[PDB]
């Protein structure tokens, strides 16, 4: 640069961001000053600031440069919580009032709310409520919550929101008993995975079936991950055959049948389990080393980038440690161990949610389209809805 | 029992060149605190015939031994692709007679094993030899002949299994090497692992093949004390042999163990040291112990007087008698040492894991 | 955040960025929610009473309870505001006296304490009876320190400062309370200070010592230097160990030299006499470790090295100095050789060497990897230097200055992560700091040294060991 420290240099605080972000919100809500505006809602009269609601919200800024103001289709009770959010930057999302708050939060423009109540409504959406959802995702400008109603209404087309159901919608619909519901329209093994219905297993920690044959493995290991990212499928981790923990990452592309070696995790573990996240590969845990002769069980979480080609430990701790199994239900992985403790991981927000599980052996929980199946290692094939926390055998 | 000594008078005049850590002065600090110490009359001593190339060569390859004859400090231009091969030259020096004094070591070692292996006497204690790192093919530690592979192979001839006990602080690689694919030798080192001199004992490395189960390594960590060092050393000893019932012991005791040590990060005292001793002795089999790894002259003089006297059974008192070296020794002039506080890196799960490992890797053997 | 699928508290890590770049791009961008106009020398600035009174308690103060001050200037008004409005401001040497002061009186600390540190790390003798004052006035502990600090090294030069002598008696006593070494003659000047009790009665003389130890010449010899007079150095000390030095730290006044054959050992010179003593052996077979040296801990610290196998040790272990025992602690993140190893203020840093490349090769590396002390921990800086490979780095005062392969010399800054380049003039050359001033070498001579100064980037030529192998600061 040029920049002589000793005569002349540019300080950058790092610490300006939160210093303004803890003064809004200490100076704004805590105690109310330098208000200079007032917004009604149903009779209710909120005590609001220019700035703040102008800063990070740009319906309020082209609606406001351009005493008392009313808005004309909010509740109350909606438009107080989106108060807090745009003060306090934590709101407690209810699914009861979540419909809602999708409109109002798209009509005004806070993005980050926007793509949650999207994420939200993504993952709670119902087959007896799939085509309502579409129509919402159709109105306003959401493709991924689009498509995830798509989704719901193509693998459950088979069972009013049908019957009066536009055209335009239906051949997005039936794009990706079909013909008799559209009548209607609108008039040994060490490692394996599953790819796409080819449950390919790893004599030697070298073989390959799909029974087939298929490019052996350019190393030997044991308890090493398996992942089934759609465009390979992975390897990481696991045990060399002079009984050490490894380190080294390969892929497997479907179409050419080659092992590609790739960036090395970060810290070396064994049977850790694995999860694809959108593109993104999380190692739950493991068998870390210990004592430099020996292993002990690990809560440690790895974030392996397949895209950019990178991997990463996130400080946070799973709540149990030792061998675990995970699977990927929607938007995030639940993980299950023996101890009938249920957690679910949500990687985009910072926390986890523990959950009861029947005292019944290890588990070995699975992702179905339709919901989860949680078994038992000795205890029958079971069924749990997340939004209920209620388990019904099969 | 009856126990026989071995040493030349003429072994302490092998300079090593200066500034080496290895000094064979050593050798005679022991030999003459034992004369001083009213220990020489009840001890059968001997002197250590100079061991024939012929014999020295029984194990070493006949190139190796030949080159260690012809090296001389002045012959030496000529003889200069031959040092870059053989590992000699700047580890392991070239000094005035080194093949003499190659002869004297091996010397009382194998005259030891030798009288031990016609059924003759109970202990021989060698404090000359002990030599435990020079390879088969080529010189390594500060060795130049493994005097130790030759006493165990004299052994072999009679004796159908043998024992070596090492507690030197280093791995002794030589030895392992040479008899890893054996099983009739069972060697047991009590090394220091992680990033150390001989770099080989894991505790994930045994006797490849025919010896499986038996190279038993025991890696640790700096600054263990007495306490621990007994508290491992009896159960994993009283297990092998229960297990091997070895005929004859070859124990060989390093003084890098001990406190304060010049090459040593160990914690020890004379009589946690020579307690290994006073231990294998309750065994009541043929039992060889030999010198080796010293580089505390000093404290390396103190500890092998004490279990020499071990050996005799006799009890021996903590003034020094006025030997010749009586300037040398410490202020106090005491013979037993105080440990100098340090932190144990060997918790109690740490050798209690290592331990067990131990136990099914001798529970396995036949 | 019970259950994801019902309720759960949605937090948004992104707000408070969302929030201060919502503030930059209106407040400031394009003027709008002006409630307030505070003019200074008849400059009126268009205010928010928020923004102001969340990051200032001294102008909430004000709004709770168009103001005019008086004490502050236009110019640094201007700034002071664009600072509150945008965090980063452009601090210039000139006018750093008026933001330590007003910047303090808005209880703006952030903007008070980096120059409260830029004050402490330009302070010089000329000013530094005028700072020192200061410093007092404004109650300033670091500051205050590293001001009296300087003024103690060279309170003989002071002694005609014309301020020396008109200076209260409590200073003057604070100043003369430690160090002041016997060079200095501090009796000379305390007599003419009164020109009288507490002055005599404590003024602890700490006496010169060496403090620039050269290693080279390959019977390798240890020569000693004191800069002494004015812009001069000076040499008291021709110790030669005759033995093979492959590593070395300077600790206090004494030379800690490791080496000989089978370089496991320890010396040490104190260099009031010929005589070296005998420390703890390294416990260690490793070569290419740095050796740092923790005055705050009486420690040494030996840190990476290759074993004997060539394989890259990331271990780390330190040396009490009373204690005379030798401990492990914590490893690095990544084991390296080489490294120019530099402590600032109880932080170690791990600058560059060879890091062991994925094709079990030792690449040159450029990673900066620091290892506090106090709570004994490693973690890896996240951005890289620009040169990569052999260097020798010597802090002086709060930053660092690193010369590697090459003529760059980079003055690396840990708190704000930001570099510095600078030319030396036209051999892997090697650094120190002496005094208050930065020694440069070159690594073989047959000018030598050159002395510069960072101010105004100059670089003075000042004026026997044909090799220098070992250059300590
Ligand atoms: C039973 N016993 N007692 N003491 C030893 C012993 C024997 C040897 C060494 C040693 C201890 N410590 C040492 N430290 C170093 C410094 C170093 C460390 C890491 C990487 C490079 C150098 N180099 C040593 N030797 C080299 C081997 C290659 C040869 N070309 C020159 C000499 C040795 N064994
Ligand atoms: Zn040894």
């Amino acid at each position: 640069m040029d920049e002589n420290y000793f005569v002349n240099y540019t300080f950058k605080d790092r610490s300006h961001s939160g210093r303004v972000a803890q003064g809004i919100m200490k100076l704004c809500l805590e105690e109310e000053l330098f208000a200079d505006v007032t917004i009604s809602v149903e009779g209710r009269e909120f005590q609001l600031h220019r700035l703040v609601l102008s800063a990070q919200s740009c319906f309020f800024r082209s609606m406001f440069t351009s005493r008392v103001i009313v808005l004309q289709d909010v509740s109350e009770s909606v438009f107080q919580l989106l108060v807090d959010y745009i003060y306090h930057g934590t709101v407690k999302l209810r699914a009861e009032e979540l419909q809602e708050i999708y409109e109002v939060s798209d009509m005004y423009q806070l993005t980050s709310l926007f793509e949650e109540c999207s994420r939200f409504l993504a993952r709670t959406v119902q087959v007896g409520n799939c085509l309502q959802v579409m129509w919402l995702a159709d109105r306003h400008s959401d493709p991924e919550l689009y498509t995830a109603a798509k989704h719901c209404a193509k693998t459950h087309l088979a069972q009013e929101e049908f019957l009066h159901l536009p055209h335009r919608l239906l051949t997005d619909i039936i794009s990706d008993n079909p013909t008799e519901a559209i009548e209607a329209w609108i008039n040994q093994i060490t490692a394996a995975c599953k790819h796409g219905g080819d449950l390919y297993v790893v004599s030697i920690p070298r073989r390959m079936w799909k029974w087939e044959w298929c490019a052996p493995l350019p190393r030997d290991r044991l308890q090493h991950t398996l992942v089934s990212v759609p465009d390979a499928i992975y390897s990481l981790g696991g045990k060399t055959l002079q009984d050490t923990l490894s380190n080294a990452v390969i892929y497997y592309r479907v179409g050419d049948n080659v092992w590609t070696e790739t960036t090395q995790l970060e810290v070396a573990v064994s049977g850790a389990a694995g999860a694809n996240l959108n593109g993104i590969i999380y190692l739950l845990g493991g068998e870390e080393n210990d004592l430099d002769f020996f292993t002990k069980p690990s809560r440690l979480i790895q974030c392996f980038d397949t895209e950019t080609d990178k991997c990463h430990v996130k400080p946070y701790v799973l709540p149990f440690a030792g061998r675990m199994h995970a699977a990927v239900h929607k938007d995030l992985v639940f993980i299950v161990a023996e101890g009938d403790s249920l957690v679910c991981y949500n990687p985009l927000l910072d926390s986890f949610t523990r959950l009861c599980l029947p005292e019944a052996s290890l588990w070995k929980i699975a992702s179905c389209n339709g919901s989860i199946y949680v078994f038992r290692d000795r205890a029958n094939t079971y069924k749990l809805d997340p939004a209920t926390s209620a388990v019904t055998v099969t | 029992k009856k126990v026989c000594y071995y040493y030349d008078g003429d072994i302490g005049n092998y300079y090593y060149g200066q500034g080496h850590p290895m000094k064979p002065h050593r050798i005679r600090m022991t030999h003459n605190l034992l004369l001083n110490y009213g220990l020489y009359r009840k001890m059968e001593i001997y002197r250590p015939h100079k061991a024939t190339a012929e014999e020295m060569t029984k194990y070493h390859s006949d190139e190796y031994i030949k080159f260690l004859r012809s090296i001389r400090p002045d012959n030496m231009s000529e003889y200069s692709k031959q040092m870059q091969r053989f590992n000699v030259g700047e580890d392991c020096p070239v000094f005035d007679g080194l093949f003499e004094f190659c002869q004297l070591s091996t010397g009382g070692s194998v005259a030891g094993a030798v009288k031990l292996n016609r059924q003759q006497t109970d202990m021989a204690v060698n404090w000359a030899g002990g030599l435990h790192h020079a390879k088969k093919s080529e010189a390594s530690g500060f060795c130049y002949v493994n005097d130790i592979v030759l006493a165990i192979l004299e052994l072999l001839k009679y004796h159908q299994r043998v024992l070596y006990i090492d507690i030197d602080i280093h791995h002794g690689d030589g030895v392992e090497e040479a008899f890893y694919t054996t099983d009739r030798v069972m060697t047991v080192s009590f090394h220091k692992y992680g990033e150390y001199f001989p770099g080989t004992g894991d505790l994930r490395d045994i006797g490849a093949g025919k010896g499986k189960y038996y190279a038993v390594n025991f890696p640790m960590r700096d600054g263990i004390d007495d306490e621990s060092y007994g508290q491992i050393f009896k159960p994993i000893i009283s297990k092998v042999m229960e297990m091997y019932q070895p005929s004859a012991v070859v124990l060989q005791c390093g003084a890098d163990s001990l406190s304060g040590d010049r090459l040593g990060c160990f914690n020890l005292t004379v009589k946690g040291h020579a307690k290994c001793v006073e231990v294998v002795k309750t065994f009541n089999l043929p039992l060889l112990m030999l010198g080796g790894g010293g580089y505390t002259i000093r404290n390396v003089a103190r500890c092998w007087t004490y279990e020499t006297a071990v050996a005799l059974d006799c009890e021996i008192p903590n003034e020094l008698p006025y030997n010749d070296y009586f300037e040398y020794f410490g202020p106090d002039f005491k013979l037993h040492i105080s440990p100098s506080n340090m932190t144990n890196q060997n918790t109690p799960e740490y050798m209690e894991k290592i331990k067990q490992r131990l136990f099914e890797n001798l529970r396995m053997l036949p």
